[PDB]
């Protein structure tokens, strides 16, 4: 595989062959910009009528598509579709343990009624991670579940768990220039760790108000009082936010009405919208959040009870 | 004789192997150019300019045409209230100033979008309430009114009265439209190829906006991958267009519209807003009725009064009402002008019916079937616009949903579920429908055919009808060897085009098979009798024996076929005179689940009986039910379009507007067509099946609703004959928002409220 | 100076010398190959009118791999070394209809036809990775496939019959 | 058509002889109408099918009595029209017969009569009629070359 | 009535302008090929081979 | 490395940067320019339907020069620096028609038409040369010009019209 070179009208197109090349490209033209599935990209040439001069496919790079099973959890390289992610997890849950497989079926969960066959085929992990889409459905699972995020640039790698700081800004994430994401560790889910994913079955504006949840709990050991307790939202705003606020709150308190009653006044408050907020449906999100976590407490209480 | 066999779309092979060619399926001419509509982003505003300086400068950009390049007329439209394109003011936001014109598609979009327009806003209407408030109306009001309302609201036990909306649709035909224009070089001549339902009007627009006599102008209609009245008029907005283009380059042209531009620019389906007023007995048998219906009309007449006029007819579903007035104005509003949509304002009429229906059960804490069933018309009764129902099959249909349904055993399920179960609620309900069939409009109701054999007994039909999926022309076909006494094979329907059946009415209000059936019937019939005297010398003789000797005996084997549609012509004035030929009639029992903390919902069952007469074709026909009752289901359930404060679509594609899915369709889907009815009114004694089946979509809104209140009763009060109103689309929003419970109040939080 | 695209469709090899990076694999079937089978319905990949196979020697699995895509958002810059298959590489009423062409018409889950190859791409799809399919991985395989005409219980029913 | 254009087909072909000119001249006579309202654009086999070739001198003769009929055929419908506005243009009694569900066109035919001859028996029409002229030519040739002048 | 006049062939004009369409002057389609006839050179043969 | 071939039609620059030796006008007219008008009745010399005007600017008489010519014979590859005039480079019915394309309308001079053409630019190269011509110069313009219908009779008759 030699590296190919084409040339438009406005365009053009590099074809790595090699992670050097790309992270040589990249820092030769870090306004550059990737394309694996293209379905994201062609949707902001075509329909916002974004130019981008330069484009790199980092698709044919081993690494960036590798599977790899670790001690910590399932890591899929970047390049990876979401067709590929879906049958290694669903193999993943049918194989292991309930109790190492919550975050994985949250994911699942995500990606059930996500597009169709054809869009799971083409579309990467990573695409939907950076294109940081305020409504992605997998972003906030993965900032609740603290996936470990591996991260290069010609000369660096940094490895960070997601976090609410991973988004600054609208459709912006903490990467560098010359950065690209590498890779993406989703982890086995522990003892007395359990999770949800929800989502919203009504998307009317392009990139807003779609209400899109990961949550995680981690109790103390054979317990029902919260050691961790993670709620992040798409559709609230414009980027993928984490309830911490109201969360902190609930560090070592019981999993109980008083929790819910808690938990429910916190989100109301910390993720109350405008009268006027982008996308309307304003008490419906409200409400969504709410009864999206009373789920998640039912749950729980479930695979506890 | 296939006349009553489930004989496959004639099509549907070629369709599948990709084969069967549509409009931009044509191959391109060496020097084909390609048009991209050019389109106004504001509301209401006067444009101060246009500059074309950055398109000029796009690889392939051959022009830009604007009002001025138009030789003969920019005068257009079904009432002449539009341009061809905008002059001085836009009046909405899809609204046509303009049009690229470059050697690739892909060049017409780059350089369209670089078209700087200058404007300067004006005052808007966009809502219903926008337009009230400043009377902002095309024309004046409509109306039916029989018997004395002040005087039935006065024998009531109970009056109800309230306000009611209905969203509009989008049509979604899987292709958009498109136009292929050549122009000939000789005389004005143009052909134009065209996913059209009305040729006629697309042949008569071009002809006006060029200024060339109608004669010159051929419109040629092959199939359309969908129309649902979307392409009965709008069609024109491209056509006009790309025939300009081709008029002033002399090179062909075409245009096939991206997604976006379609569902910004052509239209759909009206928005209503109702308010009403019943009057009911304790019994609930319905007293009075007094309803005034809004339409959205957006920024051009069209089809909006004939879509109000068949709203105002429907406005009875099928019940019994001694007192009644219903009115109906036409909004004036700044929006892309709305136009006819499968069922043309009778969905719309036909569930603000069903919704003041549903209250009345409710009000008198009886059970819902026994309130419609009550309020029935019976066989041979009169409606509010005074025609008689005869061969009224409603109970039958009813009756055999009810027992094939199994109704009384689910709604105790139903009940049973309910109890058992907290956060999830189901709802069941079995709703009728009539529809009347034939045109509003009495002149439209008329068709032509021709015919030849050829000299081999090859028999090509030619009718004023378009194929759009509905499998037409296989019904053409079926009739055609039926009446000719042939196979099937021996016939051959080819298109629609303007040179063979002139002055055709659009393929429209579900009637061609009626009408083209009986015009290409009495083509036959004038056949056979020229054929008779070679027959008679050759009883043995095969068809292609026959043929051969009327030729060589110089007998023609080439005809037109007509028909009329007798005894039609309703009066507003008056109230009287035939407005239909019949009525189609059906009745659906649908089941759904709720998720009542999410809004989400399944479609558990649905069973469907519809009276079509005796079916030409029971698998095209249950096809249409099912078609047309899953387009309700989108409309009442999931369609939903959105605009921005000042005017703006936002719903422009199928990741933000939802049509039915694989997946959204009823778990257990049964269609049955009511046996042993022949309908002496139409072909082979069949029915009208097009638009008909589409409100029974309704059934599953209905059963939402009831899911419901019993939500409610769990969660919200302890009052069984609480009203609450549900809009439609009844979207996951809207229902999740009706749930009221400790999460919409706030909690548990442990603030106070309710509930 | 610019490198060669080569890729191949419904078998045929294609070599374009000048690939063009904004070039979509739907713009290049229709406008270049001239197989208009593969259609436009909306160029933002909802709704699967523009459905195709691709199949390509995944250097991993080992394994030739067959998926579907949607051809209106595959940049052909993608294709270098790929194989396209459309609705007229199954089969045509010219020669023989595939299985799948041959069901879905017969079935009536065809009415206009428009979003009928596409559909017929996502069950061949389907076929090529499972040839004894499941009833729910029949209707899974359809997600991204919009039909207007049919209320789709016909095309689900016409293909329950290549499962188990 | 609704603005009153008509369009005629016929089963002749027009290869220089004027045919179109001439059924152009018999349709307006015939409808009483200016040619300029009436047009041809070709003939074809979906228009008027099994046709003669145009050839044996007759196209004008034939296509001229098909074309007469079918204008004839339009006439009778349009008469009821014409009787109740006697006034009115062209134009009025189309649109007015449109609007009433009259159909606007027809189909004619034309079977020319007593023609069979036969070649046993040496009787019956071979023809309908016989066209008649004559010519005087005058000539000058070159004895000496074989050359000559049409004088 | 213009019946008996000498009425100009309707599409004279158009001859004189080059604008009358005969059948080759109809535009080519984009993927328009042409056929050339492969014509006996013998007045009566049998035939043997053809490459 | 070979060199641009520069001429006009009907006013227009034609710049042909790979022009082939064998690439006749008539054909490059037909097949390049889409300009139908020219018409082929024989790819040798002999019935004039593909009668063009050529104009070139003389070095030594001053004088632009004007001639008729065969297209079907003329090499585009003599014709640098040369302006081309077809009977659509001279009056259309979409604007108005030339005297000469008028009178040979009106004279009953144009049957099937297919001669016309040619005919049209013979005269008008007539024309072009002598404004007055005599009657024997207007029928030696028509040497190379054949047609079939008309008998050439109402040609000359409507064209006489242009001596005195
Ligand atoms: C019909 C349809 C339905 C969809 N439904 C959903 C849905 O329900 N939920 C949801 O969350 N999403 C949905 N999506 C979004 C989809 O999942 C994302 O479009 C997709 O995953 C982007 O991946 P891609 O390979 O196609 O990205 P591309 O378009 O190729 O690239 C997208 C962005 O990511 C960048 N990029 C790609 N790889 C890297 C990398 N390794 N490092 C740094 N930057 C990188 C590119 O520079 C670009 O900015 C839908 C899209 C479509 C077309
Ligand atoms: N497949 C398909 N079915 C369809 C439509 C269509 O566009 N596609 N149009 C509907 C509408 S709006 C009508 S009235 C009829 C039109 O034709 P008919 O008059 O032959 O029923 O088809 C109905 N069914
Ligand atoms: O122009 C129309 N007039 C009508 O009355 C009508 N009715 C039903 C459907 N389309 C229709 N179209
Ligand atoms: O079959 C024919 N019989 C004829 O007399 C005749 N005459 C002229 C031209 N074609 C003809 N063809
Ligand atoms: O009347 Mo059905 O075409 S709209
Ligand atoms: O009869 Mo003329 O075609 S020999
Ligand atoms: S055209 Fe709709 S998904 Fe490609
Ligand atoms: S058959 Fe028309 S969209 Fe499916
Ligand atoms: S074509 Fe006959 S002289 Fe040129
Ligand atoms: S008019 Fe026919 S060749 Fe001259
Ligand atoms: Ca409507």
């Amino acid at each position: 595989p030699k590296q190919l070179r084409f040339e438009g009208e406005r365009v053009t197109w590099i074809q790595a062959s090699t992670l050097k090349e790309l992270l040589d490209l990249k820092a030769q033209h870090p306004e550059a910009k990737l394309v694996v599935g293209n379905t994201e990209i062609g949707i902001e040439m075509k329909f916002k009528n974004q130019l981008f001069p330069m484009i790199i496919c980092p698709a044919w790079i081993p690494e960036l598509n590798a599977v790899e099973h670790g001690p910590e959890g399932i890591s899929f390289g970047a390049a990876c579709a979401l067709s590929s992610v879906e049958k290694t997890l669903l193999e993943a849950v049918a194989k292991l343990p309930t109790q190492k497989t919550e975050v994985f079926r949250g994911v699942l969960e995500q990606l059930r009624w996500f597009a169709g066959k054809q869009v799971k085929s083409v579309a990467s992990l990573g695409g939907n991670i950076i294109t940081a889409s305020p409504i992605s459905d997998l972003n906030p699972v993965f900032m609740a579940s603290g996936t470990k995020l591996t991260i290069v640039s010609r000369g660096t790698r940094r490895t960070v768990p997601m976090d609410h700081t991973f988004f600054p800004s609208y459709r912006k994430t903490l990467l560098g220039p010359e950065e690209i994401l590498l890779s993406i560790e989703i982890p086995y889910s522990r003892e007395d760790e359990f999770f949800s994913a929800f989502k919203q079955a009504s998307r009317r504006e392009d990139d807003i108000a779609k209400v899109t949840c990961g949550m995680r709990v981690l109790f103390q050991p054979g317990s029902m009082q919260v050691k961790e307790l993670a709620l992040c939202y798409g559709g609230m705003a414009d980027r993928t936010i984490s309830a911490l606020k109201t969360t902190q709150k609930q560090l070592s308190k019981f999993w109980n009405e008083k929790l819910l009653q808690d938990v429910c006044a916190g989100l109301a408050e910390e993720l109350s919208l405008s009268p006027d907020a982008p996308g309307g449906m304003i008490e419906f999100r409200r409400t969504l959040t709410l009864s999206f976590f009373f789920k998640f407490y039912l749950t729980v209480l479930k695979k506890l009870g | 004789d296939t006349v009553g066999r489930p004989l496959p779309h004639l099509a549907a092979a070629m369709q599948a192997s990709g084969e069967a060619v549509y409009c931009d399926d044509i191959p391109r001419y060496e020097n084909e150019l390609f048009l991209r509509l050019v389109t106004s982003t504001r509301a209401h505003a006067k444009i101060k300019s246009i500059d074309v300086s950055e398109a000029q400068k796009v690889p392939g950009f051959v022009c830009f045409l604007s009002a001025d390049d138009i030789p003969g007329s920019n005068e257009t439209g079904l009432f002449n209230d539009e341009t061809v394109f905008a002059k001085d003011t836009v009046t909405c936001v899809g609204h046509i100033i303009g049009a690229v014109v470059a050697d690739t598609p892909e060049h017409a979009e780059r350089a369209a979008h670089v078209v700087k327009v200058t404007y300067e806003d004006l005052p808007a209407i966009i809502t219903i309430e926008d337009a009230i408030k400043n009377n902002s109306f095309y024309g004046s009001e409509l109306k039916i009114e029989k018997g004395d309302l002040k005087k039935g609201f006065s024998e009531a036990d109970n009056v109800v009265s309230g306000e009611l909306y209905i969203g509009g649709q989008d049509h979604f035909y899987l292709e958009t439209h498109c136009t292929i224009a050549i122009p000939k070089g000789e005389e004005g001549e143009m052909e134009l190829f065209v996913s059209t339902q009305n040729a006629m009007k697309t042949q008569s627009f071009v002809a006006k906006m060029l200024g060339v006599p109608v004669n010159r102008i051929l419109v040629r209609v092959k199939r359309m991958g969908g129309g649902f009245g979307g392409k009965e008029t709008r069609s024109t907005l491209v056509s006009v267009a790309v025939a300009l283009a081709a008029y002033k380059t002399g090179h062909p042209v075409r245009c096939m519209l991206d997604r976006n531009e379609d569902m910004l620019i052509t239209g759909g389906r009206h928005p209503f807003l109702a308010r009403y007023k019943v009057g009911f007995m304790k019994t609930g048998t319905i007293v009075a009725l007094e309803v005034d219906h809004y339409s959205n009309a957006g920024n051009s007449r069209d089809l909006s009064h004939s879509i109000m006029e068949r709203a105002l007819f429907h406005m009875d579903n099928c019940y019994k009402i001694p007192n009644i007035r219903g009115t109906g104005r036409l909004c004036k509003t700044n929006l892309s002008s709305n136009t006819a949509f499968r069922g043309f304002g009778g969905p719309q009429a036909l569930f603000i019916a069903e919704n003041w229906m549903s209250e009345v059960a409710v009000t008198c804490g009886l059970p819902a079937e026994e309130v419609r069933w009550k309020n029935m018309y019976k066989e041979g009764d009169l409606t509010h616009f005074n025609q008689r129902l005869e061969g009224f099959s409603v109970p039958r249909c009813w009756d055999e949903c009810l027992k094939s349904s199994q109704y009384y055993a689910r709604k105790s399920e139903v009940d049973k579920f309910n109890k058992e179960n907290c956060w999830k609620k189901r709802g069941l309900c079995i709703i009728p429908t009539k529809f009347g069939i034939s045109f509003t409009v009495p002149f439209l109701n008329q068709a032509g055919a021709l015919i030849h054999v050829y000299t081999d007994g090859s028999v090509l039909v030619s009718h004023g009808g378009t194929e759009m999926g509905q499998g037409l022309h296989t019904k053409m076909v079926q009739v055609a060897s039926k009446a000719l006494k042939i196979p099937i094979s021996k016939i051959y329907i080819s298109e629609t085009s303007t040179n063979t059946v002139p002055n055709s009415s659009p393929t429209a209000a579900s009637v061609s098979t009626d009408i083209y059936g009986q015009a290409v019937y009495e083509a036959c019939q004038t056949i056979l009798k020229r054929l008779e005297p070679f027959k008679k010398k050759n009883p043995d003789g095969s068809w292609e024996d026959w043929v051969m000797a009327a030729y060589q005996d110089r007998v023609s084997l080439s005809t037109t076929g007509f028909y009329r549609t007798p005894n039609l012509g309703y009066s507003f004035e008056t109230n009287s005179g035939n407005a239909f030929h019949y009525f189609t009639y059906g009745v659906a029992c649908s089941e759904v689940e709720i998720d009542c903390l999410t809004g989400d919902h399944k479609n558990l069952r649905t069973d469907i009986v519809m009276d079509v007469g005796s079916s030409l074709n029971p698998a095209i026909d249950i096809g249409q039910v099912e078609g047309a009752f899953v387009q309700g289901l989108g409309l009442f359930t999931l369609e939903e379009l959105h605009y921005s404060p000042e005017g703006s679509l936002h719903t422009r594609g199928p990741s933000t507007y939802k049509i039915p899915a694989f997946g959204s369709i009823p778990t257990e889907f049964r269609v049955s067509l009511l046996r042993d009815c022949p309908n002496k009114k139409a072909i082979y004694a069949s029915k009208a099946v097009g638009e008909p089946p589409l409100f029974l979509g309704a059934s599953v809104f209905f059963a939402i609703k009831d899911a419901i209140r019993a939500a409610r009763a769990q969660h919200t009060n302890n009052n069984t004959k609480e009203l609450f109103r549900l809009d439609s689309p009844a979207t996951p929003e809207k229902i999740r928002n009706a749930c009221v419970d400790k999460f919409t109040t706030l909690c548990v939080t442990g603030a106070p409220g309710n509930c | 100076t610019a490198d060669e695209l080569v890729f191949f469709v419904n078998g045929k090899k294609v070599v374009e010398k000048n690939a063009d990076p904004e070039t979509t694999l739907l713009a290049y079937l229709r406008r270049k190959l001239g197989l208009r089978g593969t259609k436009l319905g909306c160029g933002e990949g909802g709704c699967g009118a523009c459905t195709v196979m691709l199949s390509k020697y995944d250097r991993l699995q080992d394994k030739i791999i067959h998926f579907s895509a949607n051809a209106c958002l595959a940049p052909i810059c993608t294709l270098h070394h790929v194989a396209v298959t459309t609705v007229e590489g199954i089969g045509s009423t010219k020669t023989r209809l595939h299985p799948v062409q041959e069901r879905i018409a017969k079935s009536h889950g065809s009415q206009c036809g428009f979003c009928t190859p596409g559909i017929v791409m996502s069950m061949y799809t389907l076929l090529r990775n499972q040839p004894e399919p499941t009833v729910e991985e029949i209707e899974d395989a359809f997600q991204g496939n919009l039909c207007r005409c049919t209320g789709y219980r016909p095309i689900l029913q016409g293909f329950r019959t290549f499962a188990k």
